């Protein structure tokens, strides 16, 4: 679970990330879309194509999200409260799926961040991936 | 395990450029870093207590790059996985009894450590293709368990 | 999919006592209760707002019935589960992309469902049996991924 | 998540096992041996075999921590957290693993409780296995 080197080092990471929090959103669900084509299957109003403005403006959704997880960590259950009821109830999104984003996630950050990926920052960055699955997925759960 | 022409290159293409010495431990070490309880196949391998125990670990290093090989030529029996992995399967399955959600899990790492060295190289289409490979790999291990 | 003849014969002689009729229902209304994303698979069988709906709905009965047929279908093709199942794979793969994960659960529900029904016959050995059997379909049945 | 009627359905289900409580848990054990034999992995001190003392002992303990968690549903992550670090640090259990027994535990319930096992039910008790595995499983997650 989140211990405070695990907060800390997540909040390190999230920061290397700054402007472009967004595009990374972007990157990862292109990623997803890709190597997991089933998972394409929430998504017909979209199209998937590289350059797509649905795909890129999900990619700013997408950030958002986990900027407020990353700045309320010690409290996600409650501020992802909204998202989770989306994701379980209205979508029923097939909880395999937040392991194929949070992997294609991991996959972009150490593709953006070399200095920083190192072990032991994967090991807290993929922990707090399953904490933010684990809560959209608290419906089910 | 077709793979499609345009996928086959963005694959052996950069696999062309992989350290051989040294990814297959960085792959491993992670691994065990990552889903700890993996550390309960390699006690024998010395101290483990933190990353940068386990990252050094020269046994680690060691078992990492036996690992890579084994990919590797995977990656050349493709249309024949089964035959080619029926060794280590057995190996795998009925001596160590590795729960075959593991063979994902460290291909997936293993991505994760080709996206780190690559960057901006490791492209969606080529970790898409490398994703079915390693897919491959993972279904020829745990195919002693049916 | 081995399976010893003291297995082989676990199976069919429960398997002869099951009600064709009922079970399949019994089953697919179960995977939709206990795991509702499945729920966005059959969202025009009509009414599944509760338990009660999901386990009435005629839809889930009749589609039920089907499910069985080819678990059955199954259980008499066991060395050869891939080109039996080679129509459904397609469908289940290809057209509706469900999840490979899915085939586990309805599996595994399918146990609790038999054993709901058998009691005390069905003992941890005719278990370990229908595991295999299950095992066997719901890697039949995702073929097509890899 | 555990819903009050989940939380009723569960109360009243462990309710009707009394007695017998540690007796499934034996058999529940049994079960897992059999069809999931990587798991046995973990029990190289123990005789396996059917009336195996070892695994009737053993099967009093995990039914006596399951009775402790359905009597502070509300608060299990206290409760069994002792068991957490146990699992988690001491043994290194393979996570897929309780997945397996829940499993096992569902299938016992069901053999068991034929009037009670209904589908509503059924579903409350997967989702409290769910979440006594999360528990046990937190130092990891
Ligand atoms: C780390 C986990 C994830 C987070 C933080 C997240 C975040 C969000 C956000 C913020 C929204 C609302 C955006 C808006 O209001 O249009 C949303 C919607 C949506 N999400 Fe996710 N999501 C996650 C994972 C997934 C997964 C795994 C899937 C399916 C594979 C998925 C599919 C969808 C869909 C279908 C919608 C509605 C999209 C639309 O209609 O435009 N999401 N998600
Ligand atoms: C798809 C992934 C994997 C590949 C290609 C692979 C490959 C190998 C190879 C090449 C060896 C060397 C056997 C020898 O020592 O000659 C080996 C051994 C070993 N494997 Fe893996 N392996 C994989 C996954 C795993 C995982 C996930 C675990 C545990 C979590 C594991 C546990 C072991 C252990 C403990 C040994 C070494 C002790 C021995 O066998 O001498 N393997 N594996
Ligand atoms: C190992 C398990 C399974 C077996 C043996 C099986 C078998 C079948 C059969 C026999 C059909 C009838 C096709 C037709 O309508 O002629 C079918 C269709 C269908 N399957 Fe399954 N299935 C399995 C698992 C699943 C699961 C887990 C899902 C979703 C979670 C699913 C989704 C569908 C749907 C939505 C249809 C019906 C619409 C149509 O195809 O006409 N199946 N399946
Ligand atoms: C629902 C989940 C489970 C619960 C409530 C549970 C409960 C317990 C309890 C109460 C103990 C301590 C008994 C004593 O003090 O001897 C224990 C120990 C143990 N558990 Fe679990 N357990 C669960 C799942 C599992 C799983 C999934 C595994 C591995 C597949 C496992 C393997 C073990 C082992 C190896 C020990 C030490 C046994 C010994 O040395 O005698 N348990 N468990």
């Amino acid at each position: 679970v989140l211990s405070p080197a695990d907060k800390t080092n997540v909040k390190a990471a999230w920061g290397k990330v700054g402007a472009h929090a967004g595009e990374y959103g972007a990157e990862a669900l292109e990623r997803m879309f890709l190597s997991f084509p089933t998972t394409k299957t929430y998504f017909p109003h979209f199209d998937l194509s590289h350059g797509s403005s649905q795909v890129k403006g999900h990619g700013k959704k997408v950030a958002d999200a986990l900027t407020n997880a990353v700045a309320h960590v010690d409290d996600m259950p409650n501020a992802l409260s909204a998202l989770s009821d989306l994701h379980a109830h209205k979508l029923r999104v097939d909880p395999v799926n937040f392991k194929l984003l949070s992997h294609c996630l991991l996959v972009t950050l150490a593709a953006h961040l070399p200095a920083e990926f190192t072990p032991a920052v994967h090991a807290s960055l993929d922990k707090f991936l399953a904490s933010v699955s684990t809560v959209l997925t608290s419906k089910y759960r | 395990v077709h793979l499609t022409p345009e996928e086959k290159s963005a694959v052996t293409a950069l696999w062309g450029k992989v350290n051989v010495d040294e990814v297959g431990g960085e792959a491993l070490g992670r691994l065990l870093v990552v889903y700890p309880w993996t550390q309960r196949f390699f006690e024998s391998f010395g101290d483990l207590s933190t990353p940068d125990a386990v990252m050094g670990n020269p046994k680690v290093k060691a078992h990492g790059k036996k690992v890579l090989g084994a990919f590797s030529d995977g990656l050349a029996h493709l249309d024949n996985l089964k035959g080619t992995f029926a060794t280590l399967s057995e190996l795998h399955c009925d001596k160590l009894h590795v729960d075959p959600e593991n063979f994902r899990l460290l291909g997936n790492v293993l991505v994760c450590v080709l996206a780190h060295h690559f960057g901006k190289e490791f492209t969606p289409p080529v970790q898409a293709a490398y994703q079915k490979v390693v897919a491959g790999v993972a279904n020829a291990l745990a195919h002693k368990y049916h």
